[PDB]
This record gives C-alpha cells, structure tokens and sequence, in this order.
C-alpha cells in the first residue's frame, strides 16, 4: 500500500499528466465521477497508490495541479476526466511567469511554492511511507522549468530518502517555439542533477517521429504525443499497482540503472506500436516486442543509442508471458549486439514481468535505459546556450528579475561536466 | 428588510446553492 | 481577470481605434449599444446588466475627430468621458503637443487611466496607438509615455506607432516630429511596432488588388493585426503567447525593441477560393520581403528573433514544418547568436470578417512581429530627412517659439544616431 | 440540572445570539411557534439546559435580551426564530449607547441595570441549580462593551461560584468602523480579567478569513458571521446537552485549560468547514478534522498560533468516532511539532467525545485552545491605545460623562501586565 | 421614538428646506396634501388619522421668501404657524438680526420650538440650516442658538451653514458677517459642517454635466446629503449611526467640530449605466479631492476622522475591502494620534430619486463627513478678506450705529486666530 504523489507543473506538465490520469483511470475502472464500474478485484486493491478515499465514496487522484497561468487548468477542469480532481489542488497564480526561468524560480513563483507545498504536505504525511514524487514538467518554459525547479528542491530537503521521478520534457533542437529555451534548460539541469533520482528524458521531435514512422499518423496532435508519454509512465509504475511474477517497483528501477548518482538521465519507451493495416499483421511474440524497444525509431529521445554505449538497460514487461523468453531476449540482444553494451557490466539487463497487461493488448514493454547517448542532448543544449550567452542575448530579463551572470556560468559548468563523465564511460 | 443576514449557509455551513476547446 | 488598456492618441490613433473597436465588438458579439445578445474581459467591462463598455482612452487635441465619434453610430457604446477631446490642435508642432497645449489635457486623460485601472484586477499593459508624423501623437505621445512610466512604470507598453513614410509624406515638418520622438520611444516604450503608409498601400496593390483604397482600409488591416497580437489573451489556444511573452522572446537587449508587422493572407474574395491557403503557404507569404508593414526590406538586413501568431485551424506540426522550411531558405538570414528564434503561438479562433470589408473568409492567418537589423535603415532615412532641414534652421521658429530650447534638436539627433550604431554593433 | 442562561448584549450580541437560538433550536428540534418536531427522546432529555418550560407545552429560551437602543430589538423580534423570546426579557433603553464606554458603565445604561438584574434573577433563582451564565457581547461598541460588562460584574457579585462563558468580539486588526475601538477595548479587558472566567476570542477580520479561503464565500453575510460562531456555540456546550463516552461539562473545560487565574483567553474554532466544490471530494475522518482544526487558517481569532505556543489545548469531538482514533491523533500532533507546545506542562491537551453528532454532519470538532500567541491581538490593542491616549484624543466625552484619565492609564497598566504574563509563559 | 428638529432660517434656510421637505415627503409616501395614500416618526407627526405634519420651524424676517410656500404647492403640508416671518429682513446686518429687530421674533420662534419638543419621546438633535455670510441666517441664527443652549442645552446641535466662497461671492459683507458669527458656530454648535456654494457649482459641472445649475439644483444635492445623514434614524439597517454616534465618534477636541461633506456617486442619467457603481469605485469618488463640497483640497491638510454612510444595497465586506484601499493610498493620509477609524454605517433603503431632478437611480450611495485640518484654510482665506476691509474701518458705521458697540470685531478676530491656531498643533 505504497503511495505516489503525482505533481504536474507547467502547461506541458499539466497536459501530459492529465493524459496520465485518464490512462490510469480506465486501467482501474474509475469513472469521471469516481466510481468503480466493473467487478474485478485485481483492478481495485492497489488504488491507494495513485488515488485517495473519500467519505463521499469517490477515488480522487493524488494529483497537484500547478501552473501560474489560470487558463490551462481551466482546460483540464472543463475537459473529460477533469471532474475527478480535487479543487483544492489547483494552486493558481495570476501573473504568468512567461517563458522566464528567473520568474519561475526567484521572482513571482516564490510566493506560490509556500502554498503548493502545503497541498503537498496534506497529501504526503497521510500515510506511513511514500514511495516517490512523480513530477511531470517542461524544461523550455518559465512555469515548467522554473517553479518545477523550486518544487524539486524543497521536496528533497524535506524528504531526503523519498524517490522523485521526473518525466521532464527537454527543449527541442529542430523546431521549437520559445527563443530562450537554451536558457530555460541549462539553468534547470543544474538542480535536476543534484536533487533528482530519476529523470526520464523526453523530447518532441522523436515523439513526432514515433507517430510518423510507427503509427503512420497523417494527423498527430499534442494530445496523442501526450498519450504516448502517459502510456510509458503507466508501465513504469505498473508493479506498484498490479501483481506480477517478478515485481519491480520504482526503487528497484533506480538501484539497477544508475552506476553513479549523477548519471541518472534515462530514456523512456513503449513498444507495442502498430500501424493501420499492421494491427492484424503484427505478431505478439516476446522477441518482436524486444525488437521494437531496441530501435532508434521507437525511442522517445532523438538522441540515438547507436551513437553511444548502454551503461544499463531495463524493460518493465507487462502481460501474460513466459518467464524465460523475457530473459534470453535480453541475452540475445546483448550477444548479437555486444559492442552496443558496456563491457565492465556483464548483465546490463533487467526484465520484470507484471501480469496485468494494458487493456486490449496482450503484452506491453516500457524501456528505461541509461545510455551514453544522452551526451548528444546536453551538448546541443550547450551549443544553443553558449551561442547566445557569449553575447549576452536576452540576459537582462534574467538579471532584471534578480540573478547574476555567475549562475549561468555555473549552470553551463555543471552541464558541460555532464557530458564529461559520460565520455570516459564509453 | 432582513437582506443583510441572508442564509447563505444552512445548518451545516457547506455554502448554499449558488472557454475550453478540444484536443481529442 | 485578464485585461489591457488601449490608448489612442492623435488623428491616426483614434481612426485606427475606430477599426479596432469595430472589429473587437464584432468578435465578442457586443453590439454598438454595448448590450450583447469571459472572453470579453480583455477589452470590455461589465457595467450594468449587459452594458459592455470598451476599455480605451480616446485622446486627441482637436475637437473634430473626437466629437464626431461622439455623434457617430458608436455614441452610446464608449463611456463618453473616456473620449477626452482637446480644444486646439498641436498644429504639426511637437512643442505645442508637449509643452503648452498638452500640459492640461494629460491631467484629465490620466484621471481615466486611474479609473480604468482601478476598475480592473490584473492589468497587463498599454496598447498605445499613435502617429509620430506630426503633432499630438508625438507630443502627447511623449508626455503620456513619460508620466505613465513613473506611476505605472512596471508594466508592458505595446506602442503601435505610425512612423513617417519614406517617399510619400503628408507633412513637411514631419521629419522634425519623429526625430523629436525617439527621445521617448527609445526608453519609455517596451515594444515599438513600426507601421508605415506605402507598406499597407502596396499590400493593397498586390494582394487585395484595390486600385484606390482609403485610410479606413489601412486601419482595418491594422485592426486585424492587433486582434492577432492579443489573441491568446481573450481566447483559448494550444500555444498561448501572452503579453509578457511577446517581449521576453523578442527583445534581446533593452534598447532593441523596434519590431515590424506581417499579416498573411491579406486576401480578397477572388483569390481566397483559388488557393489552398494552409499553414506552410501562409508563412511563406508572411516572409515575403514586401509583406512587411514597414517598407523595410529584410534582405539587406537580417533577423534576430521572429514571432509567429498562427490563428485558426492550425495544427502544431504544420507550424513546425513551415518554420523548418523558412529556416532552410537561404535568403532568410538569421543571426549567429540565436539558433532558436521562432516564437510560435496558435489560437483556435478563426480570424473574423468585417461585413462589407476587404477581407474574405479565411480559416488560417499568421501575424509576424519580427525583430531584425533592417529597422536601422528606417531611422537612417529619417536621419537624412532631419539634417537638410536643420542645416540652416528651417521651421525652428515655432518649436523654439512655443517653449523648447534649441538644443533638443541636436540632443535628439545624437540619441537617434546612437540607435543605428547600436543596431550595427548588434549584428557583427 | 445545568442551567445555562444567555445574557445577549449589544447590537452584535443579539444577532450572534439570535443565530445561537437558531442552531440550538434546530439541534433540539423546536419550531419557531414553540412546539417540537423531531420524534426522539435523546433530543428531549437536556432541554432544561437552555429552555425553561411554560404552560401549554411551549419552551422559552432562558435569554435576557439587552440593549440601550430599540432598533435591534425590533430586528430580533421580527426575524424568524425570534418570537420565542419572553417580552420582559426584552430589557432595552430608548437613548442608545453611542459607542461610548462611559455611556454604558457610569450613566444611562446604569439606570437600566436594576431592571436587567431583575430579569436575570427571575430566570436563575427558581431552579435546582445552574452550571453557569453565557454572555455574548461586542467589545468595541457602546452596549456590549459598556453596561454589558457591568452586568458581568454584578452577576459576579451575586453568584461568585458559577462559570462565566463569555463570547466576546474583539476589534478587527485590518480595518473596522467605530473610531473609538481602542477606548472601549482596553477599559473592558480591565475587568474581564478579575470578574471573569474563560474569555474566549472572536474577531471579525478573522472570521472573514475563514469565509474567504476555508469556505470560499464569494458574497459572505453577517448572518454567515453569526452562523460560524453559532456552530462553535454547540461544540463548546455539547456534553451538557448530549451524552458521550468521556463527558465534559463546561466547567470541566476550564479546570484543565487554565494554568494561572488570569490566563483565560481561548482561541475558538470549528471543523469541518468545507466548501461546496470540495464537499464530495474530501473525506471525513479524525486525521482530517485534526489537520483542519489546528490549521491557523481555520481559527476564529486573527492571532496566528504559530507565532506563539499552545499552553494547554482542548477539543470537542462529536460523532460516532473511536475514542482510540482521537487519542493517538492528539499524541501525534503533540509529537511532530513540539515547538508549539509548552515543555513545563507535559501532554498539553484534553479530548472529549460526545456520542451525538451535530445536526447534519457525521462528525465535528470544536477547538478551545489557550495559545499564548494572543498577544498579537493584545499588543495591537495596546499600540493604538498609546497613539490616541498620548495626545489626549476624544477624551472630552470619556471624562465629561463621569470618569477621569486615571482609569484609562491604569487600564493600560493592567493591560501591559497581561502581555507580560503571557510572555514568560512562552 | 426617534425624532429631530430642523431650524431652516435665511434664504439658504427656507429654499434648502423646500428641497429637503419635498424629498422627505416623497421617500415616505407622503403627498403634498399631507396624508399617506413607521419610519415617519423622526421627521413628521401624527395629528389625527394620517396627515403627517412636518416638524420644521421655517423662519425669516422678511415675508417674501416664506410667502411662496404659504401659497405654494406645499401650503397644506406644514403647520402654518411653523412658517414664521416678520415684516423686514435684517439686510445683511448682524446687528439687525441680533441686537435690533429680531427680539420680537425669537420669542415666537422658540415658542413654536417648545410645543414641538413637548410632543417628543426623547429628543436627539437640532439640525440648524442657515446661511452664514448673510443677514437673518447669521444674526437670527446666533440669537436662536444662544438661547437654544439654555432651554435645551443638552441635545446635539448639528449646523449646516453655507460658507462664503474664496472666488465666487454674492455680497460685500461676507467678512463682516461670517467672521463674527463663528461665536455661534464654536461655543454653541456641536457639529458644524460647511457646504460652500462654489463647490456645489463645479460638482454639477463635472459630474452632472449641467454647465448651468440654479440654486434649486444646488439644494437638491444638499437634500440628498441630509437624506443620507439622518437615514439610519428612519429605515431598518446594518451597522447603524445615530446623531449621538455621529457626535462622539467623528469629533476630536471639543472646539474642533468644523467638517467637510461629500456625496457619491453624484452621476447623471448618461453617466450612470456606462460604469459599474461598485462599492470600491463609489468610495474613491467620495474621497477624491474635487468631490468635497467646500474648496478645501484635502492634500494640503491632515485627515483626523471620517464618518461614511453606505445607503442602499451595500455589503460590508465590500466596504471593508474598499476602505482598506483608502489606507493603502498614499494620497489620503491620516494623523498619527488617530491611527484607526473609518466609522461606517450601512442603510438598506436605496436612495430615492426626485422626479424631474438631475440625479439618476443608483442602487448605492456614500455620504462622507470628514474632519481634515485643511478646513482651517477656509478661515485663512476668510480672515484675509476681513482684515484689509477692517483696516480703514469700512462698512463699520452700519454696525456700530445700529445696535452694536465697536469691539466685537477685534475679539472675533481673536476668535478666528485661535480657531486657526487650534487646527495647527492638533495636526502637528
Ligand atoms: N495608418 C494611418 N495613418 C494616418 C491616418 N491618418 C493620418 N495618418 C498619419 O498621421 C500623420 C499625421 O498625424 P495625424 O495622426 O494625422 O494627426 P495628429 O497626430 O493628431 O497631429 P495634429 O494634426 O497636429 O493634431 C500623417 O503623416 C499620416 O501618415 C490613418 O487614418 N491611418
Ligand atoms: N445653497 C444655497 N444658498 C443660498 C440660496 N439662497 C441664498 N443662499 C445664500 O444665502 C446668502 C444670503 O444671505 P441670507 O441670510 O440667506 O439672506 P436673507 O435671508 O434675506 O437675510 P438678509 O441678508 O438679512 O436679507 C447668500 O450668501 C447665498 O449664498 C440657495 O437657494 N441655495
Ligand atoms: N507534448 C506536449 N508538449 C507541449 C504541450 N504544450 C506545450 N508543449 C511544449 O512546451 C513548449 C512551450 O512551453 P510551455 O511548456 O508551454 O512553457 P510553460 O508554460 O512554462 O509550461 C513547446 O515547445 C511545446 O513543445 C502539450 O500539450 N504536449
Ligand atoms: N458578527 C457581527 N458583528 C457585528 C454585528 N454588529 C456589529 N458588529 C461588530 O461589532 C463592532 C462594534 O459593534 P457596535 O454595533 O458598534 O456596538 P454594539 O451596538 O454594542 O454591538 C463593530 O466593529 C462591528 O463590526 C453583527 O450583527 N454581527
Ligand atoms: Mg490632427
Ligand atoms: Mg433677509
């Protein structure tokens, strides 16, 4: 009966997490007005993990919505499955903190963290052990990366041994909106490497790339880019909510993927993914599910693992399976591809079979892989950061809200350090 | 004219009776 | 509550505001009496039972423009005390509108700034609309932006100025008024959009193919631009770009805040159904060098930070593919210190039509507030306009006769001269 | 047995108490016409605590009504639940206390005193016993602050063994009417330390703050002000009216809440106080009632107890809850934040459990805590008294109606002894 | 029973009475024939079945101001012996209303006052209504009040004199009448509120937009102020105010009882539904320096206490929020020895409209009587026009020759010097 406090921050984090609360509500039988609908005990006993219990009778989510602009949370509230959420956990703000990490971290959001953390406390000490703080936020805006960095810091100093996952989305190189995005990432990685246990790195180009070359969607949208993230986050915390042959919770994921504590920026994935004709045409064998994890196409990073070395890799299998093909599919991929795996770790692998598959499908995999190839993410963010900081572009709205230029040089010093220890580890 | 002391809360306080697009 | 106050100073300011408030009333459904049969909150209050009074301070130094609005079809729509009217004009003389005649009319107008701000919670900025090419808009434009910077000097100031035109010009003292306005437009202004005259004239040549259109048709095109500026405030959107994001992603240094506008498509009833106007094609015409409302070629300049305001049935992927194709084009040259530079926002609301206007039913439209180094030569022609007239002190005996000391000409000239030096060193 | 008599005083005292006789009459099930419709014995087993019997089966409140101005007497009589009062309990003047403390204590209120002690005597002498006298008044005005405490002093002379439960409205810190707030306040708390007992604290800006955040009333009313106080009336007097597991009469509250005789200022509070939006989403259990009742955003005093320390506290639980589920919650709240409880009294809290819930709610708790933090209020009364008295303001009324400036400066000198006494007890 | 007595005297006496008693009769459902087709008890009696006879003591020396109500539409309204007029006016002469002609009219005026106060159930106030720079309003007001302080020397005496204006004026003997009648207004008046005629002029020009108000339009604004002052004495209410509560709570040191007054909103029909009349906005117009009904610009003074009355549908939560904004406003400052105090009442009955008047139907009203120390600047301008006329003994033989001895001028000068003095170190 372990709990997860799920905090969604930023406009992107609120939309990603709202898609999470509908892919876990149908997975648990929760109606939009919280009532279980079926008659399965396996769908209900571990409802304490992501839901509370009301004297009304409804299973409100353990969710904390968090965004200085009161327009996105209006959209979440008025949308489907938005009537589940408690209205007290809607900490508003009315200023905006528009695309400024200085405003999100030092200016206006500073007198909002003292109210969102009261909501966090009202959810956290309501048990006898919390498992983790699953936090979804953006790294390219102001409310997401800024006050997101405030909440990750104060949660860690209050709770030193509690886990906190971070399904954070990083700024995108090819086409991205916010001009100060390299400023919004370089200043956020510095606290995301010292106050974080797991940071599942997500981009936007490879999520577009997934719905272009696995699904062949001629019409993707921001909703179905979020439904892929919500499906991945569902499978990672699946053993905490469902029984299995080989149960493996979030801490089991942490202890078996990080060699040394700073190297914790993983790559997420989900690999049953079918096309339009290829729903009837696709087998559902374990070796084929292993094939679709270890493709650069079905990676939610665009930071190709072929250009790098897998330090450690884990796969949270789900569904009615054979416990042997779950392991020699890891053994065969480590042997037929041995140069793509770090030599000082024999058995770079974990398999974990849960027994409850996602609805409709027969099995599922969620790949969480610590790779060398997150080098490419940090080095191009450093390339976009250095190009503007060398001539101090847009700097005076970070100094104007109250900073100094050494905070930028230390933020790049940590993240140019971040490409370094991944480099001798290759 | 007892319009100041309006009963906006019954015996339990619980105060008395009284755009979003689609990205489907 | 999201709201913003629209100042209108000058003949151009009021007449652009006539098309702006016509279009804003149509979009929100508010009738010319105010009674409509929470999107309205940015531009209208909630007086009475259904009286949505607009949020503006109509200011001009003449009776002629303001009282005619007070005798027009929008008489009992505005609060009539918001229409502060002057009594004698500034007479194309910056000294008259800033020192003698404007030293009284600002006190009453700022009194309505106090009431329009106390009526509202969460004020965001000041959309000031002024001409620069004469008196009033430059004189009261200077004095209002000075005193609003000391009592409201913590909020944004979106000033959609009308800079003097390069070749055509309906005033001869007009170079003097705009050299004597960069002393306020440089520092008491957060964003200074430069709109021109031939630039809407030749958009009307090639695109709307109207051979002889009027200042009303210029003001309608500007109004459609302004409704796309503050589009994510009133309405919803996938990517919302509020008033503080038009300026945290576009202003790189505190002096460089002179941006340029580009709507697309300014298309008539003929060509609307003959084209398949979509997210890729509209931004290609938005980056067409003649589609600037500045008469300022972006090719002998170079971009620093461009902002796009996609509006209508626009899917975020198609913003991405169109931004990519703009980036791969070689004639569009960005800067070394901005690998990014496309602040894209999407509004779900389609752009409206004014009935019996000049624009057709179009599903998608892009507004483009872009910052480049090409704006420097717009000030460079007006620098050349200044020094022929000031070579032997032409038209000075009214500027000095009304209260100015004669050194303000040389002080504003060297301040304007340091502006192009700043725009030249920003792009080394 | 256990006769408690309401001695309603001031404008504010009569609408606070008119809602008291609106919620007590609802809980005991009496129509305004004077009959009963509840069909239950346990409702009608302690009617004599607040209702004397009269011929033809009609109950009357033991409630002396008292004013100097007959306008608010008309409002109480005309309103609903108002024609239950005895007409010679309507002891009112025709002149009106003009917010002058001398006007109640040394002139015209003092010639109505011989009539109001007569009607107090008639409803107190003829009985078997009486537990104490209940008194609501309006410190800061003319009537409740003025001759109101003159009735406190004379009742103290007549019955110097019965308890004086006084529900007093101190002046608002933020803003209020009645410019002579400081002159009425200090001169009245002169005698509310020695002819007194539990002097519990209620404030108008404070109660406002509950009905903006805790209850989200968009348009609160003065009736909603009286209703939250009237809910705390039933909680503080609950075991005298309804059976429980650990019964605690109102004198039992005093004996385990007052360490030293002048230390008798008590924060009052009510829980649960839930908004309609959060009505069905939250739950109703003892950990949630405790978190809400120690929450300083809920306390009916504007003094913040975190800027202080709880000397001793007490609670009035009412419902079908476990006496166990109360008492490790008291232990847990004492052990987590021990910085806000005194060290020289161990185990700083009394708990009482009444079997019978309040009307409606399944469970409810009322907090009566002797926190030492109330010197936030008392120094606010002091520092505005120093401003007006040092420059001799408004004194030509207070001395021209029959006092001297000796009584003012020794009311100040008594007052500073009170803030000093709480200070070393902290 | 609550009651009060009105002591209209002078042209400013009777004519203000015509505006206030048409207002008080219409708000109570009382027709000009006298009868009604429980709030009446403070301004009317109950002679027989119906016929609410008013309780004024309408008084003058000349008959030509009392005769038009003796023959007007309100002829069968008042008791005809409450309308008291002799043969010849005092003619702008204090000695002709205080030493000569006037003794043989005081003995009848206070005769009628005796047998109004006899049919009273506990008296509360004496509302005196006079002009002060004039004749009968000054002299006969001073005799009637000096002998009202002995036969009823215990009740409150609330005067509402109309002070001479600094620039606007009507007669050459304002200094020679109002300066020496502060004897009546200091040692015999418990609250004196000055309603200067100049301020009622421009407050109609700005707010009502009538460029041309006549004395009748002035007196209706004053009648509104009295209807909001003694309003809690009539209707059911929230937090209530009496005349004794007004007395003890506004007033500092006993001689200091000279206060301003202000109404809000004083809007007209056009400027009525174009703005929301929120409680925050109407109290800002109540506090704004151009709304004080005497030219006493409170930024050059020191506020000491303010008594506000929120007539109509006003919620006290909106009141406390609104007056908190008044504290935070650095323009409106308060003295150190009165750190708190915004004594505010709220009535329920909405303010009534005079049919054919210039005010619009408003759900709310704010009446503020405040004691800023800028009220001493009334006497600072007023003494300046006294000393230089008295410097060569102008207009002195009409005074010393009629009934008075020379010497009253010098000690009334000492009285004004001490009146300005007592307003100085109180606010220091
Ligand atoms: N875009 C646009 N510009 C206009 C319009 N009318 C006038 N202008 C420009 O304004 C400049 C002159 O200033 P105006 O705005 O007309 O008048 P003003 O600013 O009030 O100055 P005064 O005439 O002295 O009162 C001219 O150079 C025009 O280019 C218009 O309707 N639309
Ligand atoms: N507000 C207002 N003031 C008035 C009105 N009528 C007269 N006054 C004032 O009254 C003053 C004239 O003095 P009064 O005492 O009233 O004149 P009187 O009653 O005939 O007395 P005598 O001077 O003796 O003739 C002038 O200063 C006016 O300001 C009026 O209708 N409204
Ligand atoms: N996947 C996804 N990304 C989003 C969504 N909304 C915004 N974004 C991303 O967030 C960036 C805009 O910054 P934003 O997250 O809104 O800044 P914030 O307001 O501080 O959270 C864009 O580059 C988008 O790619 C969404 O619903 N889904
Ligand atoms: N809750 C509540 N407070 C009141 C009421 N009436 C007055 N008050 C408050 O009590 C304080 C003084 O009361 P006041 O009426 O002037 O004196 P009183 O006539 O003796 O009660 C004021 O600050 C008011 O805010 C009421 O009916 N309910
Ligand atoms: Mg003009
Ligand atoms: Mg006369």
């Amino acid at each position: 009966m372990r709990e997860i406090v799920h905090v969604q921050g930023g406009q992107c984090g609120n939309q990603i997490g709202a898609k999470f609360w509908e892919v876990i509500s149908d997975e648990h039988g929760i109606d939009p007005t919280g009532t279980y609908c079926g008659d399965s005990d396996l769908q209900l006993e571990r409802i304490n993990v992501f839901y509370n219990e009301a004297t009304g009778g409804r299973f409100v989510p353990r969710a904390i919505l968090m965004d200085l602009e009161p327009g996105t949370m209006d959209s979440v509230r008025a949308g489907p499955f938005g009537q589940l959420f408690r209205p007290d956990n809607f900490v508003f703000g009315q200023t905006g903190a528009g695309n400024n990490w200085a405003k999100g971290h030092y200016t206006e959001g500073a007198e909002l963290i003292d109210s969102v953390l009261d909501v966090v406390r009202k959810e956290a000490e309501g048990c006898d052990c919390l498992q983790g703080f699953q936090i979804t936020h953006s790294l390219g805006g102001g409310t997401g990366s800024g006050m997101g960095t405030l909440l990750i810091s104060k949660v860690r100093e209050e709770y030193p041994d509690r886990i906190m996952e971070t399904f954070s989305v990083f700024p995108s190189p090819k086409v991205s909106d916010t001009v100060v995005e390299p400023y919004n990432a370089t200043l956020s990685v510095h606290q995301l490497v010292e106050n974080a246990d797991e940071v599942q790195v997500i981009d936007n180009e490879a999520l577009y790339d997934i719905c272009f070359r696995t699904l062949k969607l001629t019409t993707p949208t921001y909703g179905d880019l979020n439904h892929l993230v919500s499906a991945a986050m569902s499978g990672v915390t699946c053993c905490l909510r469902f029984p299995g042959q080989l149960n493996s919770d979030l801490r089991k994921l942490a202890v078996n993927l990080i060699p040394f504590p700073r190297l914790h920026f993983f790559l997420i994935g989900f690999a049953p993914l079918t096309s339009r004709g290829s729903q009837q045409y696709r087998a559902l064998s374990v070796p084929e599910l292993t094939q679709q994890m270890f493709d650069a196409k079905n990676m939610m990073c665009a930071s190709d693992p072929r250009h790098g070395r897998y330090l450690t890799a884990s796969a949270m299998f789900r569904g009615r399976m054979s416990t042997k093909e779950v392991d020699e599919q890891m053994l065969n991929v480590q042997n037929k591809n041995s140069s793509y795996f770090v030599e000082w770790i024999p058995n770079n692998m974990k398999s974990s079979v849960c027994d409850i598959p996602p609805k409709g499908l027969k099995m599922s995999v969620t790949f969480v892989g610590n790779s060398t190839a997150i080098q490419e993410m940090f080095k191009r963010v450093s390339d976009q950061f250095t190009a503007m900081f060398r001539r101090k572009a847009f700097l005076h709205w970070y100094t104007g809200e109250g900073m100094d230029e050494m905070e930028f040089t230390e933020a790049e010093s940590n993240m140019n350090d971040l490409v370094s220890e991944y480099q001798q580890y290759q | 004219y007892a319009l100041r002391d309006h009963l906006d809360s019954k015996l339990v306080p619980n105060q008395s009776t009284d755009h979003t697009n689609v990205l489907s | 509550m999201r709201e913003v106050i629209s100042i209108h100073v000058g003949q151009a300011g009021i007449q652009i505001g006539n098309a702006c408030w016509e279009l804003f009333c149509l979009e929100h459904g508010i009738q010319p009496d105010g009674q409509m049969p929470d999107a309205f909150n940015t531009f209208f209050s909630e007086t009475g039972a259904g009286k949505h009074v607009p949020r503006c301070v109509f200011l001009d130094l003449e009776p002629t423009v303001v009282d005619e609005v007070r005798t027009g079809t929008y008489r009992h729509l505005f609060h009539p005390e918001q229409l502060i009217s002057g009594k004698e004009d500034a007479a194309n003389n910056f000294a008259r509108g800033h020192y003698t005649i404007g030293k009284e009319i600002v006190d009453l107008s700022l009194d309505r700034i106090r009431k329009l701000a106390d009526n509202c919670t969460g004020l965001q900025g000041f959309l000031m609309f002024n001409a620069v090419g004469g008196g009033t808009g430059s004189g009261l434009g200077c004095l209002l932006l000075e005193r609003l910077s000391v009592d409201y000097g913590k909020k944004s100031k979106l000033n959609f100025c009308s800079w003097p035109s390069p070749q055509v010009s309906t005033a001869v003292v007009e170079p003097y008024n705009s050299v004597l306005s960069t002393h306020s437009l440089l520092e008491h202004t957060d964003v200074a959009v430069m709109l021109d005259n031939e630039a809407i004239y030749d958009i009307c040549r090639r695109n709307l193919d109207i051979e002889r259109p009027t200042y009303t048709n210029l003001n309608r095109l500007i109004a459609q631009v302004i409704s796309s500026l503050t589009a994510s405030l009133r309405f919803d959107g996938a990517l919302n770009v509020d008033v503080t994001e038009f300026q945290t992603n576009l202003v790189p240094y505190p002096r460089i805040h002179f941006m340029l506008s580009s709507y697309a498509p300014i298309i008539s009833a003929e060509k609307a159904y003959h084209e398949q106007l979509s997210v890729a094609e509209i931004t290609n015409s938005a980056f067409e060098p003649a589609s600037m409302m500045a008469k300022c070629d972006p090719r002998h300049g170079k971009y620093m930070a461009c902002c796009l305001m996609y509006r209508g049935d626009v899917v975020p992927k198609d913003v991405n593919a169109a931004v990519a194709t703009i980036k791969t084009k070689r004639t569009i040259q960005f800067v070394d210190w901005c690998p990014t530079g496309f602040k894209c926002g999407i509004n779900y609301q389609p752009p409206t039509v004014v009935p019996g206007g000049d624009l057709a039913k179009v599903m998608r439209a892009v507004c483009m507030i872009s910052n480049s180094t090409a704006i420097a030569e717009v000030f460079s022609r007006m620098d050349h306009k200044f020094d022929l007239m000031y070579a032997k002190r032409a038209f000075v005996h009214w500027y000095v006769g009304e209260g100015m000391e004669e050194g303000e000409f040389s002080e504003a000239r060297e301040d304007l001269a340091a502006l192009e030096k700043d725009y030249e060193e920003v792009g080394i």
